[PDB]
């Protein structure tokens, strides 16, 4: 339950850490996507009467991008100098203030962005990422092209739901999109939300390849992955990519299905059981049974 | 493969699918006619300097053949001529304005009269002299008109000058002066804004005296006296130009 | 010619290669040898310089017409220069123009030929052929391209020879020369001396071989070409539907050429000229880049297959794959991770947890007595797994074992609980331990207790708990020997059933101590000899493990279900653990239950249960040697989730059979020799990229990169895209023939100037001739893909007459209409109004009539009016080509007045798909618009 704000490097990071650390057990570290914070994700995802066996048994991380914390002042210019590799540098000191050894991850988005650079820069630290809709590549060509002349004449918050749902449900225009809206318009400071955005915008290529037993090749995350995308999401050309020029062996392709925009949210029952699988075969909750077979 | 019940539906749903596409087509049509001014052209770069064109028209690409006898053989010609030259007799241009001579008529507003051209300034090929144009006596008649275009304003003189090709010896007399286009009709205004407009003419009679009776002539007819009607194209044979033959049999 | 080195012996084979037959040569040696004697066999191929290739490309196909039709031009002008002076340059250009459009459409080809061909071959690295050489003192594993001459390599059941190998150790190794001879029997290998034919040697190890079975390790002789067999050296449905359609295609196309060169010729054409546009209309009908399309197709998706884990060893698993029924799968490493961990002990009568972990290392008990000291004892001694080096600072959570999973388990699990599981075994003596087989079920090792006793020979053994406790009679409470009745049976079964029912590996515990009269401290214990006391033991207790399912396995299953696929599991477990697994993935679901399931919920006995009344069964392995063949299709027929507990590999085969004489596109798992001619009978074989051998890969149409059954899940879901998106390019390339053919039949029929000349045509087809390729390439997977039931093979075809009419009338007529707009609109704005246009094609084809006249009055010289003909030829092209370029860019992202250029013709498309999207129509030929 408790809010430290540790300051340091490029800025002040704001942590609402709802659990106590298990030892040395690995705390589930959470990063949010643009245009939102944890309360508006993942408050919905942990609170699920699935998840509560999982939180039990671990302690949650929450943490907030600069700027994009609950209640929070501007700057005339701003200038958010974090970028991807300086907004995954100050997440050792984070560790090293709450007293925390090692961390699983949990990424949608920029979140899951940082997160990966973040373990393929301290390995050590990461013991397995979660990361969901993961974008590896920058803008490129024609999609850059198309954002530098589709979204200078259209809202940031209308960009924003374009990234997050795909355009079948955003043509549908259903409860969820507006039930969402609501909290990307209001509950976030624009004008650093906007900063934050150009920010993702401006992202180098996470260097990342395939394993192919030749010692020249690129590094990779050596923790167990799992990529969940929604079928009907967006970036599932993305996380393909990102599936590809990763090791087969400790990751995983989860395409959701009948899902779409954010897995976390829309199908909370079987991200919270793929999620306990993971950690099981990690080796953590190794007695918490298997939920098709529990009601039974 | 039978299934009267399938092929009808079939047919019916491709009739109110075509029915649909066309009525589609036909109000896109509508609306572009709409945008479309029916007095003048809206792009006239196509068409920058008059052609020359003969008149009859032969049946045998520009052929006229004719038998010195037969009053068959020259009747096609024969009637082709007076239907053209029907408004051209003086009973119909009567309501036509006389005309000064040697200037542009520039007009304005939606006043919008014709000069008229005397029947008589062709000389013995109008149809007030004899009625067989040229023919049954051995000169056949044959007009050279050039082509109407709106808003034409020709410099300098302009004149057609038709010189035979066959070494001359078959002396070629076009008749309204020395082949002047009076200048005084050339504004052509196009049709709805130049109500009975008769463009002018040029008569050309071919000498074919009995001791050369036969053979045939090349008379090459051209603009030669303004500037602004071209005459010399690498492909276009008829732009400014014109060359017929006849044939004289027997 | 067959010399080899069979003839010599173990000391001499030192000198002859200079390598230590226990040792190896170095990594030093090694590198130098294949920088001088070059990669390993490698089977240099022949080629073709791909020159030849582009000049078929040019000559091929019907291009030879254009050629034709521009050597005709290129004679005809020559003939009338050479004739007559002043000659027209037309013939000339419009041969330059046909060899241009040959030339181009040559290269567009070679260009997609070249980039399917280099998609393709990118496989063939993805899983590069392994060799296992024990190079530098270690069992390393070196590329198969690296081995050399000189190098000892040890090969294993199921993995193919690298090299020629003169083995020199074999352990039961036997040989699969199928390759070489024509008898398939595996021939076994020993390093003795047979026959004196190195063919027959029975110590010569042929290349591109397989070893079936055992182990045996040898000294490579030959390596490259000099190798023995390195000396020496029908179509598919869908590619039977497509050629079909083309040839019907083709007829058609020769068919309209020949009507529209008679019709030209009625209409006072020039020889030329109806020669040139017969040429003309032949080329632009018949569907040429479409071989290449259905190819871009396929070898797009088998790409997008192997960034998914799933690599596909040919291109017609990749159109098989979609069509799939029936996906007979494994339990261990494809529906569950293989990282099994420690769960739940049960001794002293309490189902004790294993939960243990950094905090309260004592879950539900501290230390306990002398029970759990004889448990940790036997598990930490009955095992055959160490920790590698180099890794003494990482937490035991997050370490490295080698050995079976199981016993990795087991190893952390305990040195967690106790402390330093190395010390354990290094104060203890191990002397005896029988290797581990699915025979005996136990694992006996004879032991030295140094505490008190000192018998010099203990009976430490784990396996099954079912049969364990045959043998140990006695059983062990609160540290106490007490005889074992029944009551303690009934318990022992309880927590069997309790722990097996969550999905839990179980295993059993029994120990004893020798009495030393029998067998005194100096003892030659032997395998033959009974020696030990190998009954009446004392049990200890039961440990199980979890073996988690993968994280998307869950999902995959109820896509399979959504999607009308029947997922079968093959396991050699327990039943009561099959059927928790099964529940815990899905393949049983919820609501349908066993015969057994029914009579526990009814109170009934199990033989008065109607079985009809079960949608869940769970068939034993030993079952299954004996049900015939109907009953085995009854039970595959009326099941719609069935297990196959404690089934051997090689009852798969019976499977498929049974799955596959129901009409089935059944789909299976290899890993392993014994899975050979199942995936060779099933219609889609699977192999695995990991844990699979290098026969299951050989006898394999597909390999799964992860080893995950979620990738056989998301293969099937990709190759079901190929189905629709190879009729829709089929109708773009249709959609063009209409808007090339309507002009001149128009021209005929109303009698209205040309609006589409040869070239034109030509360079309509030209340039709508790449839109199926890129449509390809950029293409979005359409959702409710794996909602629908799966394909029928034979019942369903490509082409239809929903999908010709589709392309041809609809479509098609769009695209002509917007182009019959382009002409019209310029005519009028030039003069001739389109109500004056009707009767004038005689006389605007005239060449002798130079006084055409406007709507305006205005007089036309012959080629003035052949000016404008002209523009609105190349207006009509420009309008089709670009139409079709625009819509799709639109279709893919949606799902002054020369405004009647391309604008027109897209408003009247989405006008169109606006009115057959308000009339729905009934599948729903709506998609294509
Ligand atoms: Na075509």
């Amino acid at each position: 339950c408790q809010e430290h704000d540790i300051e340091t490097t490029h800025g002040v990071v704001h942590v609402t850490i709802r659990g106590l650390p298990k030892g040395n057990r690995p705390v589930i570290l959470t990063y949010h996507d643009i245009g939102l914070n944890h309360k508006s994700c993942f408050n919905a995802f942990f609170n699920f009467e699935d998840m509560q066996e999982i939180t039990q048994h671990f302690a949650v991380c929450h943490v907030d991008a600069p700027g994009q914390q609950e209640g929070a002042p501007s700057f005339p210019t701003g200038y958010q100098y974090p970028t991807m590799d300086e907004l995954a540098e100050m997440l050792p000191p984070v560790l090293t203030h709450l007293s925390l050894k090692s961390i699983i991850g949990i990424g949608v988005g920029a979140g899951a962005y940082i997160l990966s650079r973040f373990a393929l820069n301290h390995p050590e630290l990461v013991e397995g990422l979660v990361l969901i809709n993961v974008d590896p590549c920058a803008k490129g060509w024609i999609d850059w092209a198309a954002s530098k002349l589709s979204g200078l004449t259209t809202n940031v918050v209308d960009i924003i739901l374009a990234h997050h749902f795909g355009q079948e449900e955003l043509q549908a225009n259903l409860d969820l999109i507006q039930t969402y809206r609501m909290h990307i318009a209001q509950d976030i400071n624009q004008d650093n939300l906007q900063l934050f955005l150009n920010s993702y915008n401006g992202r180098r290529d996470l260097e990342i390849e395939r394993p192919i037993l030749g010692d020249n090749k690129s590094k990779t995350l050596k923790c167990s992955t799992l990529l969940v995308v929604g079928d009907n999401s967006p970036a599932v050309e993305a996380v393909v990519e990102c599936n590809s020029r990763l090791n087969p062996i400790n990751t995983t392709l989860l395409k959701m299905a009948d899902c779409g925009g954010l897995p976390q949210v829309v199908q909370p029952g079987k991200l919270t059981e793929a999620f306990k699988y993971f950690l099981q075969g990690m080796g953590y909750i190794p007695s918490a049974s298997m939920t098709r077979l529990a009601r039974s | 493969g039978r299934t009267a019940k399938s092929w009808g539906l079939i047919l019916l749903f491709y009739l109110v699918f075509y029915g649909f596409l066309a009525a589609l087509f036909s109000f896109t049509m509508w609306v572009m006619l709409q945008t479309l001014n029916d007095e003048v052209p809206k792009y006239r770069d196509q068409i920058p300097s008059p052609g020359l064109m003969v008149f009859p028209k032969p049946v045998t690409a520009l052929e006229y053949t004719f038998s010195r006898s037969d009053p068959t053989s020259y009747a096609g010609y024969i009637e082709d001529l007076k239907k053209f030259l029907k408004p051209y007799t003086l009973e119909e241009q009567k309501n036509l304005t006389v005309c000064p001579d040697g200037a542009l008529f520039e007009q304005k507003g939606p006043v919008y009269v014709a000069c008229q051209f005397p029947i008589s300034l062709l000389q013995a090929c109008s149809g007030m002299n004899d009625p067989d144009f040229g023919y049954s006596q051995g000169n056949p008649c044959i007009l050279v008109k050039m082509n109407r275009i709106i808003g034409l304003k020709p410099e300098g003189v302009p004149r057609i000058d038709c010189v035979s090709k066959n070494e001359d010896i078959p002396n070629v007399a076009v008749y309204p002066h020395n082949g002047m286009i009076d200048l005084k009709y050339f504004p052509y205004y196009g049709k709805k804004l130049h109500v009975g407009y008769l463009q002018p003419l040029v008569a050309v009679q071919v000498s074919f005296a009995p001791n050369n009776t036969g053979k045939e002539v090349t008379v090459e007819c051209k603009i030669d006296g303004s500037a602004n009607l071209k005459s010399q194209d690498d492909r276009d044979k008829f732009l400014g130009r014109v060359m017929f033959k006849i044939t004289a049999r027997a | 010619v067959s010399m080899d080195d069979h003839k010599l012996s173990l000391d001499e084979l030192h000198r002859k290669y200079g390598t230590d037959l226990s040792r190896g040569l170095t990594s030093a040696r090694a590198a130098e040898i294949l920088a001088r004697d070059g990669p390993n066999a490698l089977t240099p191929p022949p080629t073709t310089p791909e020159w030849i290739k582009f000049c078929r490309q040019l000559f091929g196909g019907f291009s030879m017409l254009l050629w034709i039709g521009a050597i005709l031009c290129f004679l005809a002008y020559s003939i009338q220069a050479a004739t007559e002076e002043e000659p027209q340059n037309d013939n000339l250009y419009l041969g330059v123009v046909l060899s241009a459009v040959v030339i181009i459409t040559g290269c567009f080809s070679y260009y997609q030929e070249a980039k399917s061909s280099k998609i393709m071959e990118s496989f063939k690295n993805m899983v590069p052929q392994q060799a296992l050489v024990i190079r530098n003192g270690e069992k390393m594993s070196i590329n198969a391209e690296e081995v050399v001459v000189g190098d000892l390599v040890e090969v294993k059941g199921g993995d193919r020879i690298p090299a020629d190998l003169r083995i020199i150790s074999a352990n039961g190794c036997k040989v699969d020369n199928s390759s070489l001879t024509g008898e398939s029997e595996p021939q076994t290998r020993s390093p003795d001396f047979t026959n004196e034919n190195p063919l027959e040697t029975r110590n010569i190890a042929f290349f591109s071989t397989n070893c079936v079975e055992g182990t045996a390790r040898g000294i490579v002789v030959y390596t490259g070409d000099r190798t023995v067999m390195g000396r020496i050296a029908g179509q598919t449905p869908i590619a039977a539907e497509i050629e079909h359609f083309i040839h019907i295609i083709t007829g058609v196309a020769v068919f309209l050429g020949v009507s529209f060169f008679i019709l030209s010729l009625i209409l006072e054409y020039t020889w030329l000229e109806a020669v040139i546009f017969l040429i003309g209309i032949i080329v632009a009908n018949v569907p040429e880049g479409l071989l290449a399309t259905v190819t871009v197709c396929l070898t797009l998706t088998a790409k997008r297959m192997a960034r998914k884990n799933c690599l596909v060893k040919n291109l017609e698993a990749v159109e098989t794959l979609g069509s799939t029924s029936t996906i007979c799968s494994d339990k261990t490493g494809t529906l569950t991770q293989n990282r099994m961990t420690v769960a739940h002990m049960w001794f002293d009568n309490q189902i004790h947890e294993a939960d243990t972990t950094e905090n309260q290392s004592g879950v539900s008990f501290d230390k306990t007595s002398a029970t759990w000291l004889a448990l940790s004892r036997i598990a930490g001694l009955c095992n055959r797994a160490v920790f590698q080096a180099n890794q003494e600072n990482l937490p035991i959570l997050k370490r490295a074992v080698a050995g079976d999973a199981s016993e990795s388990a087991l190893l952390k699990c305990i040195e967690l609980c106790c402390g330093s599981v190395k010390e354990m075994r290094e104060r203890y003596a191990k002397i005896v331990e029988i290797p581990f087989n699915s025979t005996n079920k136990y694992q006996l090792s004879i032991h030295k207790n140094p505490n008190t006793s000192e018998p010099q020979h203990l009976l430490v053994m784990k396996g099954a708990p079912e049969r364990i406790l045959d043998r140990c009679s006695s059983i062990l409470l609160h540290g106490k020997e007490q005889p074992l009745d029944e009551e303690l049976k009934d318990a022992f079964q309880n927590a069997y059933l309790e722990l097996g029912g969550l999905g839990e590996r179980v295993l059993g515990f029994c120990h004893l101590f020798l009495p030393d009269e029998q067998f005194p401290e100096g003892f030659q214990f032997d395998t033959d000899d009974v020696n030990f006391p190998i009954d009446n033991l004392c049990f200890v207790g039961l440990i199980s493990m979890i073996d988690p399912p993968r994280a998307a396995v869950p999902d995959a299953v109820g896509k399979c279900r959504s999607a009308g696929i029947k997922v079968i599991m093959v396991t050699g477990d327990h039943p009561i653990t099959a059927k928790a697994i099964a529940k815990g993935v899905g393949i049983i679901s919820e609501g349908n239950e066993t015969v057994e399931d029914i009579a526990a919920r009814l109170n009934i006995p199990v033989s008065q249960v109607n079985p009809r009344d079960a949608k869940a069964c769970v068939v034993h392995g030993s079952d299954l040697k004996d049900m015939t063949s109907e009953q085995l299709d009854d039970i595959l027929k009326y099941h719609t989730e069935i297990v196959f507990a404690r089934t051997s590999p090689q009852q798969k085969l019976i499977i498929v059979e049974g799955c596959q004489r129901q009409g089935a596109i059944v789909a299976v798992t290899g890993d392993g020799v014994n899975d050979s001619p199942a995936l060779k009978k099933a219609d889609i074989g699977v192999a695995m990229g990991i844990a699979g051998s290098d026969v299951s890969k050989q006898a394999a149409d597909m390999i799964l990169l992860d080893d995950n059954f979620a990738s056989i899940v998301t293969g099937v879901e990709e190759g079901r895209l190929i189905f629709d998106n190879l009729k829709k390019s089929i109708a773009y390339t249709l959609t063009s023939n209409i808007p090339e053919i309507t002009p001149f039949l128009i021209f005929i029929i109303a009698n209205i100037p040309l609006p589409l000349g040869t070239v034109t045509i030509l360079c309509i087809d030209l340039g709508t001739d790449m839109v199926p390729a890129i449509s390809l390439a950029y293409e979005q997977a359409e959702s409710d893909i794996m909602k629908r039931q799966p394909r029928n093979p034979k019942t369903d075809k490509l082409v239809n007459e929903r999908l010709i009419s589709m392309a041809y009338g609809q479509i098609g007529m769009i695209q002509a209409l917007g182009g019959f707009f382009t002409y019209f609109v310029i005519l009028a704005e030039n003069g001739f109004l389109p109500i004056h246009l009707l009767g004038l094609r005689v006389d605007w084809d005239d060449r002798w009539i130079n006084d055409v006249e406007d709507s305006y009055g205005q007089q036309w010289t012959y080629e003035q009016r052949k000016i404008v003909e002209f523009t609105c030829h190349t207006a009509f092209f420009v309008s089709i080509v670009v139409v079709q370029w625009a819509d799709l860019v639109i279709c893919k992202t949606r799902r002054t007045w020369w405004f009647c250029a391309f604008p027109y013709s897209l408003l009247i498309f989405v006008y169109d798909k606006v009115r057959k999207l308000i009339i729905r129509r009934r599948v729903e030929k709506e998609t294509y618009y």
